[PDB]
């Protein structure tokens, strides 16, 4: 939020609308998200012998 | 004749603002503008809050 907040200080300082800001990362936020949509897969095709592997690969990471 | 001060009466209690004059009404009109100042940025899509 605050990265988004020091490149927005730099274009206000340029003239532009603050609106005109804000308008243009609700765009750019829903054009990341469908991007990284695509790139992932889906791991739910596995049994539960390998869905308890992904368990702990994402326990470790937020440990 | 009860006192040598003999008190001169004022009209209204103490503490009580004046009027008439030159600008009374006016005052009343520079409040109001004031209070638009903050509330002209806010109006249209574009606008601030």
């Amino acid at each position: 939020a605050s990265a988004l907040l020091d490149q927005a200080l730099e274009l206000i300082q340029k003239g532009i609308h603050p609106i005109k800001i804000a308008n243009g990362f609700d765009e750019a936020a829903k054009l990341a998200i469908s991007k990284l949509e695509e790139t992932c897969d889906d791991i739910s095709a596995s049994n539960d012998e390998l869905f308890r592997d992904f368990l702990l690969r994402a326990a470790k990471t937020s440990l | 004749n009860f006192g040598s001060q003999t008190p001169t009466i004022v009209v209204l209690k103490e503490g009580t603002d004046a009027s008439q004059g030159k600008g009374q009404i006016i005052s009343n009109i520079n409040a109001c503008v004031a209070v638009q100042e903050a509330l002209k940025p806010t109006l249209g899509p574009l606008g601030s809050d």
